[PDB]
């Protein structure tokens, strides 16, 4: 699809068999999801945004569907204002910015 | 890492 | 152009007579630039994201050139870690996300 930017680019994702809403975010290096349970071990990470840095849990090789497109990759879990699909998964679903 |  | 998302989508902008580098950010409602002077009136605003909120000055009806495309809109000025071009100006240059 072609997504214009007059509204927030919110899509449905599926992770852990559950549907959630998330923002397609070209300004984000990484994908950051609200507190949830994921399988496996995690590693520590800090990520920085407009108001400062937050600690997150890094889970690798997580199966996630984004607007119907399958991806398998790193998901960070922590106190984000909105679920964010960042470039690590936007590249897996073949997203580009065009103008 | 930058999330903005 | 078509911009892939393997790396951060950084472009050159011209704002207030100055060249700056900025990130094309579909996850941002607003355009936020590091400290600089701009003409006309302003009013204070708080804008948030990961890590919390920052205080900015809001200037309306500012002309910017984004990778050679002129647009007019609101620009927020304040201590952002990255210059970001948000949806309020991405729409005006006809930017879309495609996959
Ligand atoms: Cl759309
Ligand atoms: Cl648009
Ligand atoms: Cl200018
Ligand atoms: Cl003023
Ligand atoms: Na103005």
């Amino acid at each position: 699809p072609q997504i214009t930017l007059w509204k927030r680019p919110l899509v449905t994702i599926k992770i852990g068999g559950q549907l959630k809403e998330a923002l397609l975010d070209t300004g984000a290096d990484d994908t950051v999801i609200e507190e949830m349970s994921l399988p496996g071990r995690w590693k520590p990470k800090m990520v920085g945004g407009i108001g400062g840095f937050i600690k997150v849990r890094q889970y690798d090789q997580i199966i996630i569907e984004i607007a119907g497109h399958k991806a398998i990759g790193t998901v960070l879990v922590g106190p984000t204002p909105v679920n964010i699909i960042g470039r690590n998964l936007l590249t897996q679903i073949g997203a580009t910015l065009n103008f | 890492d930058q999330i903005i």
